[PDB]
């Protein structure tokens, strides 16, 4: 992916802390170095092919320094609870065709004009209860949406029985009617899902949807059929695929701007962000000034990235290493 | 965006002659030339 | 019908701005009712800082 | 009025555009039949 | 909202958009079933 | 949207301040009554004679 | 198979191809007689 920069952006991966220049022996450490009079902070990191430093951050010229946790950098997949409207009829009307349309809006392109529509259809019969109806439309929606043939993962559809009321039972295009055996199904939940991710070539983006209902004639007046409520999310996409795609850009400030353009002849750089682990991100945003009439500023930023274990053990040791070395009150997160 | 003048004469169609004029009544507020005064300066003189 | 600017969806399909009816001219005013405003001798600015 | 279609005096806004287009032409080197000019 | 133009006297169910007349019943299609008047 | 904003004319103004236009109604009017007094000055209520 | 199309509001009986409607007694022609619906 490609991000916007405030005149530069550089990233350093912090796999461990060594607190001295001579103790840099493994690739991926970081050492926040400074002098006695706290006027310059810089980060000596061990690259896989030698010691590298940072730009020398002037501590009178910092603008902010705030480190975000990994739980605030996760995309929450939306849910939509689709129930029968109790106003029109509590039970399904025995003659009408019951259709539901899922209106996707960023399919293939990025614009809200690149729309995509999928449907689910169940004809309601006589004697069909509400749990028998949701048992039929969870199969009919999953035959479209979660089929084996569709090129992208569109949505995840689950059922909820009224006894459990929290545990989701998954329905897929291969699930038969004999697997769903419950007489208390009361809603259908449509959850977003994670699109595929390719490092530095496919950004993390999702397809949003809206389950829209088609009208059924109930007493001779054609009334909309169902209702859809947004339910608070239970599944998030973690920080692994956003910081591997953030390192990949900000390694180009210190190195090669082209990454594979012409492949007998490339300069490979080794990346240190594992795309299966979550990370914490600290950003010290600073600038530069000459001590003369050139008072026009040049804003910069640095990014430090540390592995997160849930309790932020690696990152709160790093903020505790910057505050005592350089004299900033960076917030312990 | 003034339409392309570098065309063969068969491709200077009827809609192309309207595009040069629909450009004209949009950019007719413009009076800047580097050897002329402003319209409001000459109007003060007249 | 513009789905990028119109974001509230309607219960009967499509954006809710599509269901907006507007009668722009009732009769003939004997002058232009709706026009746009500009300033005489106001070329729009362009200025480089390099 | 300064870009209105009509005028309250009762006149019509006539906008005449003149512009230099670009025409593709050929320069042909032809020989005189009589002399080699 | 739903017009019914014809009335059909028959012992069988004629059509969604007509009225089924039997001996002492007048049944018409509503809510996915034949609803009787009386 | 830009083809909607091209079915409108344009008026060029002389200043970049607030601009006005004057609206008018009619001249002939009807006036509500307050009270009717007879010749001695006492008001004529609903339950009164001619 | 008998298809009635019109409904006549009359105090007396109309032609046999129509429904006799009067004061709350829907009457139609069945089995040779006017048979009330209700």
């Amino acid at each position: 992916m490609v991000i916007s920069i405030n005149q530069v952006r550089q990233l350093y991966v912090a796999k461990a802390l060594k607190a001295n220049t001579a103790a840099l022996t493994t690739a991926g450490d970081i050492v926040p170095k400074a002098d006695t009079a706290k006027t310059t902070l810089y980060f000596q990191s061990m690259s896989p092919a030698g010691i590298v430093a940072s730009d020398k951050i002037n501590l009178k010229h910092v603008l902010y320094a705030k480190a975000t946790p990994s739980e605030a950098l996760a995309h929450k997949l939306v849910r939509y609870s689709v129930t029968l409207d109790a106003d029109v009829s509590a039970t399904p009307v025995a003659g009408q065709n019951y259709i539901l349309r899922l209106a996707f809006r960023q399919y293939i392109g990025l614009s809200e004009e690149d729309q995509y529509f999928k449907y689910g259809e169940v004809i309601a019969r006589s004697g069909m209860t509400a749990s028998d109806f949701y048992k039929k439309m969870a199969i009919s929606l999953a035959k479209n949406l979660e089929n084996k043939t569709e090129s992208t993962p569109l949505v995840n559809i689950y059922l909820i029985s009224a006894a459990a009321a929290s545990t989701d039972v998954p329905v897929t295009s291969a699930t038969k009617e004999s697997d769903l055996t419950a007489t208390d199904y009361n809603q259908i939940i449509i959850e977003e899902t994670e699109q595929p991710w390719v490092l530095g070539m496919m950004p993390q983006a999702f397809i949003p949807f809206t389950p829209q209902f088609l009208t059924i004639t109930v007493d001779g007046e054609d009334r909309l059929w169902g209702v859809a409520t947004v339910v608070t999310p239970t599944k998030t996409v973690p920080d692994g695929h956003l910081i591997a795609d953030l390192e990949y850009f900000c390694m180009g400030a210190r190195g090669d701007i082209y990454r594979g353009m012409g492949y007998p002849n490339i300069i490979k750089t080794t990346y240190l962000v594992d795309p299966g682990a979550v990370y914490d991100v600290l950003d010290i945003h600073y600038f530069y000034t000459g001590s003369n009439e050139s008072v026009q500023k040049s804003e910069k930023t640095i990014t430090l990235v540390a592995v997160d274990d849930g309790s932020h053990t690696a990152m709160n040791a790093l903020i505790g290493a910057i505050n005592t070395a350089s004299g900033l009150t960076i917030a312990t997160l | 965006n003034f339409p392309r003048q570098m065309l063969p004469f068969s491709k200077k169609t009827k809609q192309w002659r309207k595009d040069c004029l629909l450009w004209a009544n949009q950019k007719t507020f413009f009076n800047y030339s580097l050897v002329r005064k402003s319209v409001i300066h000459k109007k003060i003189n007249y | 019908d513009d789905p990028v600017r119109n974001k509230i969806l309607h219960p009967m399909g499509g954006v809710a701005f599509s269901y907006r009816y507007d009668i722009w001219y009732i009769g003939t005013m004997d002058q232009p009712n709706i026009f746009k405003c500009k300033i005489k001798g106001d070329n729009e600015y362009r200025g480089y800082q390099w | 009025n300064s870009l209105l279609p009509y005028d309250l005096a009762g006149n019509l806004r006539v906008l005449r555009l003149y512009w230099k287009s670009k025409r593709k032409i050929l320069k042909v080197k032809s020989y005189d039949p009589e002399t080699g000019e | 909202m739903k017009t019914l133009r014809t009335l059909k006297i028959s012992p069988n169910a004629p059509d969604i958009n007509s009225v089924w007349l039997y001996k002492g019943t007048m049944k018409y299609f509503n809510n996915g079933e034949w609803e009787t008047i009386g | 949207l830009d083809t909607f904003l091209n079915s409108f004319p344009t008026r060029e103004f002389e200043d970049d301040n607030e601009y006005y236009w004057d609206v008018i109604g009619s001249s002939r009017r009807n006036i509500p009554l307050v009270e009717a007094r007879d010749e001695n000055g006492v008001v004529v209520a609903a339950n009164a004679a001619n």
